[PDB]
């Protein structure tokens, strides 16, 4: 919450009390909490009436330090899943001189929720089979579409993991988030076409065109019609078998049963084989683009920019050769529909390729492999989000897809909503230049720089992994999609129990708002202890200060117990800084060591390797200091139930008292080194007895003093020196300049932020790369009013927002269970 | 366990106390749970490949006697079930000038 | 592969197969009853129950898995041939390996 | 489990100073190769098909027709033959990951045998020549018991001292290995592959850099880190060396822990704080061998890692066994590197634990350094200095700064906020 | 780390005692044995604190001596209870009372 | 003594333990008329014999 006076800066919760464990069961963060503040929609659903195109930013009055009120001053929503591979430089479109930002997961099978053979599986073994041991009979007890010698080779030795529908449901959770950009124009913001390319105005009118393999720079049309995989040059292979006898002799264990519940006479019914073959194989199969008509700032040069979404750059899968076994009607003996296959058509795209598809091959003979990047390229303009929604409802009737899609969905939001770093400026609204690394350099919500590609596409290098995600194995999928095994995370449901995000037009708006509390929780994690940006980068193996290696060691997921993931320590600190600070729990998955079942969130599955949230200067130079700051503060304050005390709104100037500090009555002291000219704030009592941290000590979490340090570097002329006033190794901003948010184009009657209002002031540097303590200093002449404001005998004029705090309770309808519809109050006893 | 200091060496059980008879349940030690001790490992230079073709070695940082950190240093996993009958000798394949190992039960 | 090893013999009947651990070839006779055998090995006749003949879908790969499991290991000397390359990648070839579990008597 | 015991087969070692040695391109010592039981695999001498059939290695049972025929017809039901379901088949059967799993199941077998053969240092010629030429009643007792020699009537009798190996697997990994049921004298007992081996055979010795036999250690086959990183509770004598530049780094065990120093200083040649002798000084008694002492075996490998180590005698004379050229501990096999990926540095891929203590002569082997170069290990044993050894930085082990500029105690930043 | 107003000695050159002429069979002091060590400066004329410094490289061994992880080597007078210590500390048991319990101990 | 085989060199704070069973037993052997005063291992000493 933002502050009305100093008596609620002072009576704000601490960090240690707000990072404690919580035993409450909390509702999921739906993204509607930020929505019902920054838009005209407070109540309920609105089809096309609510113009979300214009409602894309934080708006409010501001109050300057000089006593003036700015009327309509805006802060951008700082997250988008769209990297502009065509940049508007000099009011005209040119190709990007920048590589594409790629991520990579760490897909591996772990001990999920345990699995058990059903009464059908004990029925096949006990009866039938066991009874063929006396009758000399080799009859067929065919289950629904498969041979008895196909079920008999699967009702066998079961792996003791249990499956997690996570990788296939992130691919479904991911192509959904791509294919939901072409829904309308007044349902997708214009700010999220302007987050990186800020010299750009997209248009109401023509919607976005979600294309595939048509990006104009650095390869990236990975076979525009001769398609390969983007990660690794190769085309894969798919084969549609009717028996396991046809799978040649080599694979036969990798063979995936397509269950007959996902293909019924309810849809196109042959697109569902492509969503199944796309969920089970590999992401990405192709490099999707989003092309939209844009215009420059005044509006002359209307062209079409090419974007590439971030979730088409996430390398997940490792299954490139699929052998799919198809249900054979009711019951038939083993044999162009040889054995009564319902279908296997190619698609809708003509696809002149290496096997030369013509326009749409209908073919399910015995072996006869196709390519897989080709077979998925043909079904790349057909995957609209309504079809994905009803496919999810057909999945939900046989397995439990409610909680696993929401965990996979905020996994998508965790590694897909990606934000440009910062720019250091004095006032408000600085950005970068065009055709430069600094405009396109970009970070996660975890304050962690996204790796861009090193060489031209399709890639042979395979960069380091970023996140540990699970996967469906084919061998357990073949028996849980067939009634032969069951678990507690796999209990089936109805299509009403599909989450609200699926098949809705408002996903590109909601998913960029779900990523803001992730960066608030990581932002408050990285700012309680200020280790700049250099003592985070080369911190994993520094032989100085064993404390710092323990910090970076524990933050990441590098431990195990039995064959399963032990989640990270200190990512539960971020999770508790999410549940306490937002009163809403993030979605976990299950992992079991043995018996004991414990929970791991995207807060606990990151991996080491990679630099952190850097800040740039006005001329593009690196200012690796402060702390890993991303989005501007007011996001890390206003949209918050309980923000810890060191991060706080400087309260408005009401009477004679505006902004004060914390003095030696709270256990603090002034540093006051060698020279008489520069003095430091009221830091801790340990600050004068250190000067360099001991090899197992770090910055003590004091929010009286971190407040009191950002209270001094808001003055506008500070230097970040030393215990003795000497320089540091770290790059310092050129003046009294702070990291400030990204500037987007304005509208009519709508202003830019004024002075340290769209800034990030909380990033107080306290721990240099060398292990020495960083002190913020002022001249003796220019520190009298800050020292007396700490002593409550003066006041400091600071700028603020003129908003008020509401923070409503959760709705739990979210446009996803509108079961009030009159035709099921009467079909209600039958459920 | 790897010793972080010498107080973990002194507080280690003896050979006699680690070789008595025990009467517990003690589930079998499957390689499905030995694969994670060699995969989920501590290191920042580790590229973390997901495929079994690359997850063979024991990768890790090493800290020398003089106080220097070697980033991604590997120990071979030393157990195969494959006698090479054609050795890569002098950059090209020659057949092996060695007999074959036999066992008998 | 099977019986493909180039040197030190090891093509144990490369096209006329014999046992690797002795000069021999063995004998199979599929008889329906005990009153049909060579009247000197009735005490060593093996009934194949129909459940084995109902195990595999071919129903005749399962006699051969039952002749291989009841008689003698090894019946032949298995090889594993894999395409390999040298240390930098110049000389692509295919090494012949023999698994250790095909040399257990 | 008893094909992994005898199909996962590993090349022996190579003596070297630093890390990562291998043998040659075509050599009889490169493909020289050992079990997980520290026991060299018999190489065929004849040509296939083999004329002379060698000695057997492991005892197994059989399947006869005379009982299978009655079982297949419902004329026979036993206690170990109660039928079950197809979902109760072992999940290894039919999976693509078996060869990777069996490769990993063999490592905790070789740790149990490695801690068996290193507790008493019974140097590889004493193990090899314990049937060839022995006059000691102890060394023949050690091989007779360890391997399953005894037979009553048609029943695999489990070996003594291989239940010690089976208890070094349960008390050390907290996992029991799979067994069968077996009645010896009407008593129901269980037997594991640790208990089914047969006596005879060369054991796992070490080759030099030039290819010569270096059979003066205990049998080693895998380096230290596989014993130390994979173990829940590991014994004292085989412990990881903690980091170099720290307080409480690397010390030893002196006479405060009951040990005694040997110090043959006339030949500038002193030995560690070892155990008290009790008629074990030069020659062992006929029927006795080295005591299990972990204080002194830790302390002996603490001197093998110094760099110029002599393995001589009570009086300081040479032993009959083949000594490595320098302080050149057996080190692991070198495989080719990948992109952004290093070799081991210095005694980090080594096998340190194999301290020789019992010669082939029935004679005690002493580990010696020079009087000048042992002042610092003796003060490390007296806890008046630390030693600097290389280590793996894995999961709790942090790089120690050179200037130990320690502060207060406690030091719990985000640790009390978690479960601490 | 700046200079003080006071007159510093040229090196590690502690104040040492006055030298008188020697006699027959009689030596000079050796190394900081006739010195005055105790005079540690702590308060300058400026009202300023004086710090005793070594280089970061040459203070690793005194810091470990303060951490009780090393000993230091200083010269001493062998007078009435102080015995010359051998280089190889090859200690035995405890107690070690030979003729000492026979006297008042 | 029992300590004679566990020493071979005295520790830096140990000396010859006063045993008159064994000093008797040592002059009982050098009265024989052909002894050598060697070492733990039978090597010579610095002292004049």
């Amino acid at each position: 919450p933002i502050s009305a006076d100093f008596s609620e800066v002072e009576n704000a919760p601490s960090f240690l009390s707000l990072a404690e464990n919580t035993d409450e069961v909390l509702k999921p963060y739906t993204g509607l909490e930020i929505q019902t503040i920054i838009t005209n929609i407070v109540g309920d659903a609105n089809p096309n009436q609510s113009r979300i195109f214009d409602q894309d930013r934080l708006r409010g009055n501001q109050y300057s330090a000089g006593g003036l009120v700015t009327q309509n001053a805006v802060s951008a929503i700082p997250f988008t899943n769209l990297i502009p591979r065509t940049i508007r430089v000099g009011n005209i479109l040119v190709n990007s001189a920048n590589r594409l930002q790629i991520t990579e997961t760490n897909v591996s099978e772990y001990y999920s929720n345990p699995i058990i053979a059903t009464k059908l599986s004990e029925m096949i073994s006990d009866q039938v089979k066991n009874n063929q041991f006396s009758t000399w009979r080799r009859d067929n007890t065919s289950l629904q579409g498969f041979n008895a010698f196909d079920i008999a080779t699967i009702n066998t030795a079961i792996l003791p993991n249990g499956l997690s529908l996570e990788s296939m449901l992130l691919k479904l959770s991911l192509l959904h988030s791509i294919k939901a950009m072409n829904v309308d124009a007044a349902s997708i913001n214009r700010s999220q076409y302007q987050v990186i390319d800020h010299n750009t105005v997209p248009t109401i009118g023509a919607p976005a065109v979600v294309g595939v393999n048509n990006s104009p720079v650095f390869g990236e049309d990975c076979g525009g019609n001769n398609p390969v995989y983007p990660f690794g040059g190769g085309t894969g292979a798919i084969a549609f078998h009717v028996t396991l006898q046809t799978v040649p002799d080599e694979r036969k264990s990798y063979a995936i049963f397509v269950p007959p519940a996902i293909l019924q006479a309810t849809s196109d019914a042959n697109e569902a084989l492509a969503l199944f073959a796309l969920s089970m194989s590999e992401w990405p199969h192709a490099l999707y683009t989003v092309t939209k008509q844009t215009t420059d700032l005044a509006g002359a040069n209307a062209g079409q920019q090419v974007f590439i979404p971030t979730q088409s750059t996430i390398h997940i899968g490792g299954r490139r050769v699929l052998d799919l076994i198809i249900p054979r009607r009711e019951i038939a003996p083993n044999p162009v529909r040889p054995q009564a296959g319902p279908d296997a058509t190619a698609g809708a795209i003509p696809l002149a390729a290496g096997q030369l598809f013509n326009m749409n091959f209908i073919g399910a003979p015995a072996f006869e492999e196709w390519p897989l990047t080709s077979y998925l390229y043909s079904w790349a303009g057909r995957f609209d989000i309504t079809t994905i929604r009803q496919y999810m409802g057909r999945l939900a009737t046989m397995v439990g897809v409610k909680d696993a899609y929401w965990a996979a969905h905020e996994l998508n939001v965790a590694l897909s909503q990606v934000a440009p770093k910062m720019t250091t400026a004095a006032g408000g609204w600085a950005a970068q230049a065009a055709n430069s690394a600094q405009q396109s350099d970009v970070c996660y919500s975890s304050l962690l720089t996204v790796t861009r590609s090193a060489a031209n596409f399709p890639l042979a290098n395979q960069p380091a992994a970023d996140m540990r995600v699970y996967d469906t194995d084919p061998a357990t999928w073949n028996k849980v999609a067939l009634g032969l095994a069951t678990a507690a995370n796999l209990v089936p449901e109805q299509s009403m129990d599909v989450p609200f995000v699926v098949g809705d037009a408002r996903t590109s708006f909601w998913e960029r708002l779900q990523a803001i509390p992730m960066c608030i929780a990581w932002t408050m994690y990285y700012h309680s202890r200020g280790i700049t940006t250099l003592a985070w980068d080369n911190a994993y193996t520094d032989n100085t200060n064993k404390w710092l290696q323990k910090m970076v060691r524990n933050t990441f997921s590098t431990t195990q117990s039995v064959g399963t993931i032990i989640p990270a320590r200190y990512g539960k600190i971020v999770c508790n800084l999410y549940k306490n600070m937002f009163h809403r729990a993030p979605a976990y998955v299950a992992t079991s060591v043995g018996g004991k079942e414990l929970h791991i969130t995207h807060f606990e599955r990151w991996l080491p390797g990679g630099t952190y949230a850097n800040v740039y200067s006005g001329a593009g130079a690196v200012v690796n200091c402060f702390s890993p700051v991303l989005i501007p503060d007011i996001w890390c304050q206003y949209f918050t139930a309980k923000l810890p005390l060191f991060a706080g709104a400087f309260p408005p100037a009401q009477g004679q008292n505006s902004t004060k500090g914390f003095n030696s009555k709270q256990g603090l002291m002034i540093h006051r080194n060698q020279n008489n000219n520069l003095v430091a704030p009221y830091l801790e009592k340990f600050a004068d007895n250190s000067s360099y941290f001991p090899v197992g000590q770090g910055p003590e979490i004091n929010d009286m003093a971190t407040w009191n340090g950002r209270l001094w570097m808001t003055t506008g002329n500070v230097q970040y020196l030393d215990y003795s006033g000497a320089a540091i190794v770290e790059a310092v901003p050129p003046a009294g300049e702070l990291p400030v948010g990204k500037q987007i184009p304005l509208l009519a009657g709508e202003n830019a932020p004024i002075e340290l209002t769209n800034a990030a002031t909380t990033c107080v540097p306290r721990y240099s790369n060398d292990g020495r303590r960083i002190f913020t200093y002022l001249t003796t002449a220019q520190s009298v009013i800050p020292v007396q404001a700490c002593n409550r005998a003066a006041n400091l004029a600071r700028s603020c927002w003129l908003l008020s705090n509401v923070y409503a309770e959760p709705a739990l309808q979210a446009l996803g269970d509108e079961v009030e519809d009159a035709f099921d109050t009467l079909t209600n006893s039958s459920f | 366990p790897i010793s972080a200091d010498f107080s973990e060496v002194e507080n280690a059980p003896s050979f006699l106390s680690l070789a008595e008879n025990t009467d517990e349940v003690l589930k079998p030690y499957t390689g499905l749970e030995i694969q994670t001790i060699i995969t989920n490992i501590v290191g920042d230079a580790n590229p973390n490949q997901s495929r079994i073709f690359d997850q063979d070695r024991l990768r890790g940082n090493q800290y020398s006697a003089g106080g220097l950190v070697t980033q991604n240093a590997v120990s071979a996993i030393p157990f195969t079930n494959l006698i090479p009958r054609t050795i890569r000798v002098g950059n090209i394949l020659v057949n092996s000038a060695n007999r074959l190992q036999i066992t008998e039960t | 592969g099977v019986n493909n090893s180039p040197v030190f013999g090891e093509d144990c009947g490369g096209n006329n197969p014999v046992y690797p651990f002795g000069g021999g070839t063995g004998a199979i006779a599929f008889h329906v009853t005990l009153q049909t055998v060579p009247d000197e090995r009735k005490s060593y006749a093996i009934f194949v129950p129909p459940a084995i003949l109902q195990a595999t879908s071919d129903a005749n790969e399962a006699l051969a898995l039952f002749a291989l499991s009841m008689s003698e290991w090894p019946h032949a000397l298995y090889t594993v041939t894999k395409q390999t390359t040298d240390l930098a990648g110049a000389n692509a070839g295919q090494q012949v390996f023999i698994p250790t579990q095909s040399t257990i008597h | 489990e008893l094909n992994v015991a005898l199909s996962q087969v590993a090349p022996k070692m190579t003596t070297a100073a630093g890390g990562w040695a291998a043998q040659a391109a075509n050599s009889a010592q490169q493909s020289d190769v050992c079990y997980s039981s520290l026991l060299t695999v018999t190489r065929s001498a004849a040509n296939f098909p083999l004329a002379n059939q060698p000695a057997a290695d492991m005892r197994v049972y059989d399947t006869d027709p005379a009982t299978w025929n009655k079982v297949a017809l419902g004329l026979a039901t036993a206690a170990n033959l109660v039928p079950e379901q197809s979902m109760d088949v072992p999940f290894v059967v039919g999976d693509a990951r078996t060869s990777f799993w069996e490769r990993l199941q063999a490592i905790p077998m070789c740790i149990a045998w490695t801690m068996y053969y290193h507790s008493r240092g019974i140097t590889t010629l004493a193990w090899d020549n314990a049937y060839t030429d022995n006059t000691n009643k102890w060394l023949q007792k050690m091989v007779r018991n360890t391997f399953s020699t005894t037979q009553s009537v048609g029943t695999i009798i489990p070996a003594r001292y291989g239940k010690i190996v089976c208890n070094l697997y349960k008390n050390m990994f907290h996992r029991a290995p799979a067994y069968v049921a077996t009645s010896v004298g009407g008593k129901e007992l269980h037997i594991t592959h640790f208990e089914r081996w047969l006596p005879g055979g060369t054991y796992a010795n070490v080759y030099s850099g030039a290819g010569a036999v270096v059979n003066c250690f205990s049998p080693v086959l895998i380096p230290d880190i596989w014993c130390q990183y994979f173990t829940a509770k590991l014994p004292l004598f085989a412990g990881a060396f903690p980091p170099a530049q720290g307080q409480n780094s690397t010390k030893g065990f002196n006479s405060k822990q009951g040990l005694m120093i040997h110090r043959n200083q006339n030949n500038n040649l002193v030995a560690p704080y070892l155990e008290k002798f009790a008629d074990n000084s030069s020659y062992f008694p006929v029927g006795q061998g080295p005591e299990i002492n972990d204080m002194a075996t830790w302390n002996g490998r603490l001197w093998m890692t110094t760099g110029n180590v002599q393995y001589l005698d009570y009086s300081g004379a040479a032993i009959v066994e083949a000594v490595p050229p320098a302080g050149e501990l057996p080190v692991g096999k070198q495989i080719p590197l990948l992109a952004g990926e290093n070799a081991p540095i210095e005694l980090t891929n080594a096998a340190t634990t194999c301290v020789p203590r019992y010669s082939n002569d029935g004679r005690r082997i002493f580990t010696y350094l020079t009087t000048a170069q042992s002042v610092i290990p003796v003060q490390a044993c007296n806890r008046a200095a630390n030693l600097a050894r290389s280590c793996w930085l894995l999961s709790n082990v942090y790089a120690e700064p050179a200037l130990q500029a320690l502060g207060d105690e406690v030091e719990d930043a985000f640790d009390t906020l978690t479960n601490s």
